[PDB]
């Protein structure tokens, strides 16, 4: 929504991430599903910037790790 | 009950409302202590100023009535009595709150109530000097709470206007001036109303609530209602309110409540009388020991600031540091710097780093701060400037409070940002301009108006080419000159005469002219060096060859010096310019020539040409004697480093760069001249001290480039030469600042260990605004204001994205997905100026213009080289995978067209690269795995409808993935691939078939 918070996007992806540990990642996958993220674009708070990081190795300072990147999907 | 009572406190206590209730619960724990925390001395120095322990404690006497013990000892005797009476426990909580109300230091023995606060605050403020006492400018009635209209640029001067009409009383501070914000809470302006209307001061202070139009509705509704009260109850009826407020926003409520008291005679004084009256203010005695003795007139505030980057603002506070150093004889004089990278200034930050030094020791000691305003700010800066500079303060809600000492200097480097009134706010500041070299030739000592520094004019960097050039421009001979170090020779009017003649550029700024001497030194150093100019060794058979050397270099320093760009005026080519290169190798016997050829001509000279179109480069470079020498000498001329096998390549390469032993890292880079010459140039301005930054789009060859050159320098040792950061819009400057600190611990130990370099790359920059700090640890050579440790081996590199912008046709089919953007983009915040970001095709932010002159292009990736990576990949997968030759042949051709199609697309597909190439196969292979099961799927759910190879069916559904569903126009794309698949797989509808009924199969 317009008014999501970045922190709202990051807990997403940690908590799959939190998901897909401890588990064999060529028969399990966790999967971040974003719905009408349209709405989040030019709000000022500016939240979609994290997806770059989160898109590529699932965190923005900590270290990469297998079980942190998880599948996306946004509509 | 206790918002009541501590507003009717604040109304028997006029001190109190100097302070909020957060303050008020700081300010009351402390004062008991001994000795209170300076933070609390310095909140209690806005009464009284330089309050020290002596002060609290003689003010404390009398507040401590023997009454009041009385009333404590009462309290705690009965306490016990009452609660005993009551049986519930809200009856004993609600004795309980009574009675705290009655005596708190019953309760509390180790904190202050607020009457024995307030008495102690008046007695404070008692202790003081003589108090202020102002007029109200004609047109402004006292008694009345008077209102301006104005623009916006004309209300920061008319407030001070108002207090200019007592020159001599001293400059206002937060007790008497609130600047207004959406953010600025109603407790700030009910507390400066009420120190305006109630009783209890001991002078006609004047007080001014300033940006009035922003405040928002509730603050401005309760400021009126507080604002009325206080004026039904005994208040001042002589009290001095102004409001000032933007004429555009007057229709809000605080202008509109007050339209009645408008002033139509707007106070105004002229830019002559403000400095004059500010500069008086900031004056420092003589016996004041302070830092503001190395300024002009001992002012302890000042501005540096300029029109353009690179004319020494930064050096003028360093030789002001110096300066200070020498003269006022103490030992050390602290200096701090603070680096304002966000849009909208957080005073937060500021305060922060200001409060280590509210401690005793500097007091009374001088201190230096210098405060950079970066590009990247572009609001907030005023008032800022404001605040600290005139109200003296800086402060949060908090609590904690700064208040500017005379004792320090405070120094603002900011680049004028000038875009309606007569005069912008900066110049009623002290304020010394800095000039380009130009401009200093021209208009020209004096201290506002500096030149040529004469420490950089007697250095090595400058004066080694200023002697060269000044015999080369006489034509005097070189063959017998040699730079002896330390030497100074002519003036630097000369100087900047010989450097702006042949540096290239036109107007350039005193970085440019520092990259094109340093450059030039270092080569005429490593000539100097060589044994071509040795103890004659040669008798005379290398006549003019210091005069060659000079032209060519001079030439040379044209690709390292020169700008390569010219709201999006950003760009230029890497393939428009020859980049003829020449390197003295680390042997001092040898030289290295790159990047064209040498032509003798029918004139007995010989021409630079270029090696790829044998055109004339630049003519006279040297005369055929001096070739047929250098022949003798067996240079090595009119080489093509193309034809060579890639060992030659290599260990020409190695030499070059100094490394002893060509160990071929990876087989698979190739070695062409441009990747050789590009290495060199990153390597040249590695050597002479210009900072690295690139543009290039993705997958033009940077990362791998940068891979391969630290690869063969570490010649196989274990150890991490390089830290890759992908900066993204997320990235902030403590993100920047640690990874900067953790590169150089690498990278001293790199060195004591293996004695190797380490390189630091950041890629995409210019994604987040923090780039600016990137421009800091370039150029600046600090870190957060601190400097950088040199002689660690730590080389920084950094890779800025192109600003492109998508085209029309593309915006169309952006705001025409869905329901549409949420957002127009004229509403639109997210953008870059005028252009939305959205409209990009890289999220960038704006250069600083300090880097624009150093950015050069990295180069566009040419069809071969792209053929040649999607070879290699496909090759990677058939081995992975066991394919054959022709299913590789197909693959590589049809990801060619793939790519070359969607280039072609401009109205569909802005952004093209590699990495998708990587992308399509990754899903190729995946189908090939499956591929033994989902056909076998698929010839049991076709049988319900009533031969492939496997990989030309995954090869389609790749296609189709990655390609074939993101276009509207999917027939054009199909027709093409369609030519480059084997019979009878050669058409558009058999590749629509087979992916509608893997579609059709998986919905099953
Ligand atoms: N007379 C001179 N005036 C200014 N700079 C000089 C002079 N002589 C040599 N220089 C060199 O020019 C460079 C100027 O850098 P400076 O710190 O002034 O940049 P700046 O003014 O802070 O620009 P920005 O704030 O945009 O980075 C210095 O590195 C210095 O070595
Ligand atoms: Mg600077």
């Amino acid at each position: 929504s317009p008014h999501s918070t970045p922190q709202g996007i990051i807990s997403t992806f940690r908590q799959c991430a939190r998901f897909q540990q401890g588990k064999d990642l060529q028969q399990y996958v966790s999967v971040v599903v974003l719905d009408e993220v349209g709405l989040a674009e030019d709000s000022p708070k500016m939240p979609l910037k994290t997806l770059h990081p989160l898109l590529e190795d699932g965190c923005i300072e900590d270290d990469p790790a297998p079980h942190k990147k998880v599948g996306f999907v946004g509509i | 009950s206790w918002k009541r009572f501590v507003t009717q406190k604040r109304m028997e206590h006029f001190y109190l409302n100097f302070y909020t209730a957060e303050q008020l619960v700081y300010l009351s724990t402390e004062l008991r202590k001994q000795p209170p925390s300076d933070a609390a001395l310095t909140m209690l120095s806005f009464i009284k100023s330089n309050c020290t322990l002596r002060d609290v404690l003689r003010a404390s006497v009398g507040c401590g009535s023997e009454a009041a013990r009385y009333r404590m000892r009462r309290v705690m005797e009965e306490l016990p009595l009452m609660l005993l009476s009551e049986f519930s426990l809200v009856d004993k909580l609600r004795i309980i709150m009574e009675q705290s109300m009655r005596c708190l230091p019953a309760f509390l023995p180790d904190c202050l109530d607020l009457e024995t606060l307030g008495h102690c605050l008046a007695h404070l403020a008692g202790m003081g000097g003589s108090p202020v006492e102002r007029c109200l400018p004609r047109g402004l009635q006292v008694g009345q709470p008077n209102l301006v209209v104005c623009g916006h640029s004309e209300v920061l001067p008319a407030a001070l206007a108002v207090y200019m009409q007592t020159p001599s009383q001293p400059l206002p501070t937060y007790d008497e001036v609130l600047l207004c914000t959406p953010a600025t809470t109603f407790e700030e302006v009910a507390l400066l109303l009420r120190r305006c209307l109630t009783l209890g001061s001991l002078g006609h202070k004047v007080y001014s609530l300033l940006f009035a139009d922003q405040l928002s509705y509730e603050v401005a509704r309760q400021a009126e209602e507080l604002f009325h009260n206080l004026c039904t109850q005994q208040h001042r009826e002589d009290y001095q309110l102004v409001m000032v407020c933007d004429g555009d926003w007057e229709h809000c409520y605080l202008p509109s409540a007050f339209s009645q008291h408008k002033v139509f005679v707007t106070p105004q004084a002229p830019l002559e009388a403000i400095q004059a009256y500010l500069a008086g203010h900031y004056r420092v005695p003589k016996q004041t020991l302070s830092a503001a003795a190395v300024f002009n007139d001992r002012l302890c505030v000042g501005i540096v600031a300029s029109e353009r980057a690179g004319v020494g603002k930064s050096l003028y506070v360093k030789r002001l540091h110096d300066k200070m150093k020498m003269q006022l004889n103490v030992k050390n004089v602290p200096l701090k710097t603070i680096r304002l990278i966000d849009p909208q200034v957080d005073e937060s930050r500021v305060l922060g780093a200001l409060l280590p030094f509210l401690d005793a020791q500097y007091q009374k000691v001088p201190v230096l701060f210098h405060l950079d305003v970066t590009s990247s700010v572009q609001t907030g800066i005023w008032v800022f400037l404001f605040k600290l500079l005139i109200l003296q303060y800086l402060m949060d809600i908090n609590g904690k409070m700064w208040l500017r000492n005379p004792c320090h200097l405070y120094i603002v480097e900011i680049l004028e940002r000038r875009t309606v009134p007569q005069f912008s706010f900066l110049d009623i500041f002290p304020k010394v301009t800095c000039r380009p070299p130009k401009e200093v030739i021209d208009m020209e000592r004096s201290d506002t108006e500096p030149g040529m520094d004469l420490w950089e004019f007697c250095s090595e960097t400058f004066q080694r080419p200023y002697q060269y050039l000044r015999r080369f421009n006489q034509n005097q001979d070189l063959d017998t000159f040699q730079y002896q170090e330390g030497s100074v020779e002519g003036t630097p009017e000369e100087c900047l005469q010989h450097f702006l003649f042949h540096c290239g550029v036109i107007n350039p700024s005193w970085s440019e002219l520092r990259n094109f001497a340093r450059f030039l030194n270092y080569q005429l150093r490593d000539c100097e060096a060589s044994l071509f100019c040795n103890p004659s060794f040669i008798g005379d058979t290398l006549r003019g060859f210091k005069k060659f050397v000079v032209t060519f270099m001079i030439f040379m320093a044209r690709d390292f010096a020169t700008p390569s760009l010219h709201p999006f005026s950003l760009r230029k080519r890497w393939e428009s310019e020859p980049h003829p290169y020449v390197f003295f190798n680390d042997d001092h016997t040898t030289m290295t020539f790159i990047g064209f050829h040498l032509q003798p001509n029918i004139n007995g000279s010989v021409d630079a040409i270029s090696h790829l179109t044998g055109k004339v480069i630049k003519r006279d470079v040297m005369t055929r004697d001096l070739y047929q020498g250098l022949l003798l000498q067996r240079v090595p001329f009119n080489v093509d480093f193309d034809k060579l096998p890639r060992h030659k390549k290599l260990e020409r390469l190695c030499l070059t760069l100094g490394i002893p032993q060509a160990t071929d890292p990876d087989k698979t880079y190739e070695l062409t001249t441009d990747n050789m010459l590009k290495i060199l140039a990153i390597e040249m301005r590695f050597r002479c001290g210009i900072p690295v930054i690139i543009m290039g789009e993705t997958g033009c060859g940077k990362t791998r480039l940068i891979k391969f050159l630290s690869d063969l320098r570490r010649g196989g040792t274990n150890a991490d030469t390089i830290k890759l950061v992908k900066v993204h819009g997320g990235t902030t400057a403590d993100m920047i600042y640690s990874r900067v600190r953790e590169a150089e611990n690498v990278a001293f130990a790199n060195k004591d260990q293996h004695q190797l370099d380490t390189i630091l790359f950041f890629d995409e920059a210019n994604t987040t605004e923090a780039i600016s700090c990137i421009k800091e640890v370039l150029c600046d050579h600090m870190v957060d204001g601190q400097p950088l440790a040199e002689d660690s081996g730590l080389h920084i590199i950094a890779a800025c994205n192109p600003y492109r912008k998508h085209s029309e046709e593309m915006i169309c089919r952006l705001e025409s997905a869905g329901l549409g953007y949420r957002v127009s983009m004229e509403e639109t915040a997210d953008r870059l100026g005028s252009i939305p970001l959205r409209q990009l095709v890289y999220r960038v932010h704006a250069l600083p213009p300090s880097l624009i002159p150093l950015v050069w292009d990295f180069g566009q990736l040419s069809d071969v080289a792209e053929k040649l990576y999607i070879q290699q990949i496909v090759q990677r997968l058939v081995e992975s995978i066991s394919l054959d030759e022709n299913g590789t042949r197909v693959i590589t051709e049809v990801l060619c067209a793939s790519q070359g199609f969607m280039r072609k697309t401009e109205d569909e597909c802005s952004f093209v690269s590699l990495r998708d190439v990587e992308r399509c196969v990754k899903v190729f292979r995946w189908f090939h795995e499956h591929s033994a099961m989902l056909l076998a799927q698929l010839n049991a759910f076709l049988s319900k409808s009533s031969e492939r190879d496997p990989v030309l069916w995954s090869l389609m559904l790749a296609i189709g993935v990655c390609y074939h569903a993101s276009l509207e126009k999917k027939d054009s794309y199909r027709k093409a691939i369609a030519r480059f698949f084997p019979k009878p797989y050669d058409d558009s509808r058999l590749l629509l078939d087979e992916i509608t009924r893997a579609q059709d199969l998986f919905l099953d």
